[PDB]
């Protein structure tokens, strides 16, 4: 329970399925891109059967009429998603199914609604808006559906300012649904750190949910509840985005090519694929553990075959092996993928981490103070044996470590260190509110001390949100840097204390741990971070350039 | 609004 996926499912099931569920009969469900991702997120597509769904189809693709079954339209308020519906009841007026049951993932504009109401049913026995416009990526991490948000959020200043406002409200209203699903009416507090986007957004959200609840028909929540929403801009921590993190999940999506949470084989023959989801429950116990601790907590070997191979429990060991043929089949996948990472590690990543941690901390490796840090960066130049990706990442740390660098010295690097093309992977970081040419700036923030224990002496770096999460739970947080019988009562449960965090421009898998580790160390409240997307070092760099060019 | 069914008719 509580797992973000569950909460969403618990809502969809009672808001949608139960709402149009007739015990004796089943119906056809239609989904667009988003809703498909939404459902795939929090349920096996078989669980639907118990909910009154016998057939699911793509509302986009033309379909065969079934004028005997009722139709459940679970879609977003998208022009495309709605046009397709109107192509089932509106145009040609040639009805496709007995009746229609429309459930919009979010509020539906009058423009589209008008086109719906007018034409032409009748058949439309229901048009309901449930307000779920986010993806329960993990049981504590969410991600919105705001295409090309990052770009338009940190674009130079061309005609890409009208579309930036578009992305802003999209994020705002999309974030609001996150609250509404948790049944929380938080207090919006931004950061006064880089740029000022988080403040503008914090205003859109604060206003957005002031209108929401003022109209919410669920009637559960009205007036602020015991939870606070933090909106922070990406500039606040450029470091953690670039670090070659060592915790399993953050290192896999970084090193290996794991597009769409699906890591591809071998092994073996032929090459299949595996999915890194929470239904695995094995990868859930490992995705946040350090690479070494990972291996030494499930690997070699429970062998030779446990206590096999006088046999009183002979049949027991015969049946116990039949079902255990899957526990090993899964332990293998989460081991091969672990190998593919272990390799890239011993090959050069290991050496790359040595001088990265000492630079990101600038005083790590016991070397207090350090002084000349450009001496620390050197190693990663002849150890290449490297990719221009790792090279830029290392330099980025150096600059972040010495804040605003010089204009001339920076130039020499982009020359006598190759990195000719893809040079903007360093330049454009200034658009995110991080000094690139002007020395100093805000002279850096102030983070927590200890620095207690830190095995491996490589991942001694802690993302700045963890010091923010605790700075929120422990209450101690700068108010200037983080603005804003009878009786009656207004009961009551359940939700309780929740810390909702939302970083703009994406979150790292290393920052995701922070949510778990902090909420796991605590219990009096659950931290919940999110964004428009999840970040990987490379994908970030790619996105971080291209900024100075209006697409095209 | 959250339930527009009535609004259709």
């Amino acid at each position: 329970e509580r797992g973000l996926k569950s909460v969403v499912w618990r809502k969809i099931k009672t808001a949608v399925f139960d709402d149009c569920r007739k015990e004796g009969e089943w119906k056809i469900m239609l989904l667009d891109e988003f809703t498909t991702k939404l459902l795939s997120s929090c349920c096996k597509m078989t669980d639907l059967l118990e909910e009154g769904i016998t057939v699911i189809e793509n509302i986009y693709k033309n379909r065969e009429p079934v004028r005997q079954m009722k139709a459940l339209y679970f879609i977003s308020p998208t022009p495309k998603s709605v046009d397709c519906f109107l192509r089932d009841f509106g145009s040609k007026s040639e009805k496709k199914y007995k009746a229609a049951y429309i459930y919009f993932t979010d509020f539906c504009p009058d423009s589209l609604f008008n086109k719906i109401k007018a034409s032409c049913s009748k058949s439309i026995r229901r048009c309901k808006e449930i307000n779920i416009s986010f993806i329960p990526q993990e049981s504590q991490v969410y991600t919105l559906d705001v295409p090309d948000a990052f770009y338009y959020c940190y674009s130079p200043d061309p005609s890409n300012a009208s579309r930036k406002e578009v992305v802003m409200e999209a994020m705002a209203e999309q974030i609001v649904t996150v609250c509404a699903t948790l049944d929380e009416n938080p207090g919006v507090r931004y950061k006064s750190k880089p740029l000022d986007n988080a403040s503008k957004l914090a205003q859109l959200v604060e206003k957005k949910l002031e209108d929401y609840y003022k109209i919410d028909e669920k009637g559960l929540i009205k007036g602020k509840t015991q939870s606070q929403l933090l909106i922070i801009d990406r500039g606040f921590d450029p470091v953690s985005t670039v670090l070659h993190e060592l915790t399993f999940q953050a290192m896999a999506y970084d090193l290996l090519p794991i597009e769409n949470d699906t890591y591809k084989y071998k092994t073996d023959g032929k090459e299949k694929e595996a999915v890194l989801e929470e239904d695995d429950d094995l990868w859930v116990r490992v995705r946040h553990r350090h690479i070494a601790v990972v291996l030494e907590e499930i690997p070699k070997l429970m062998k030779e075959i446990s206590s096999t191979k006088s046999l009183s429990a002979l049949t027991q060991l015969m049946k116990k092996m039949p079902h255990f043929r899957k526990q090993i089949s899964k332990q293998v996948v989460h081991l091969n993928l672990a190998e593919d990472c272990m390799n890239k590690f011993k090959l050069n990543i290991e050496k790359l981490c040595k001088t990265e941690q000492d630079l990101a901390l600038g005083t790590d490796a016991e070397g207090q103070r350090v002084k000349d840090s450009m001496l620390v960066l050197l190693p990663v130049l002849l150890n290449k044996n490297h990719d221009n990706c790792d090279k830029i990442r290392a330099v980025l740390l150096y600059i972040f470590g010495i804040n605003g660098t010089t204009e001339e010295n920076l130039d020499r690097l982009i020359h006598n260190v190759k990195i000719e093309d893809d040079s903007d992977m360093i330049r454009n970081w200034s658009h995110l509110g991080v000094p690139i040419v002007p020395p100093s700036q805000q002279a850096k923030p102030l983070r927590k001390d200890r620095s207690a224990e830190e095995t491996f002496q490589l991942s001694r770096w802690t993302p700045f949100i963890k010091d923010i999460m605790e700075d929120a739970i422990d209450n101690r947080l700068d108010s200037k840097e983080w603005p804003y019988r009878t009786n009656y009562l207004e009961l009551d449960r359940k939700n309780g204390s929740r810390l909702i965090i939302f970083v703009i421009g994406g979150i790292t898998y290393s920052e995701m741990r922070c949510a778990y580790e902090v909420s796991q160390a605590h219990k009096s409240c659950e931290v919940i971070i999110g964004s428009t997307h999840i970040l990987t070092p490379r994908k970030l760099l790619d996105d971080i350039k291209m900024l100075n060019k209006s697409k095209d | 609004m959250r339930d527009r069914t009535h609004e259709l008719r």
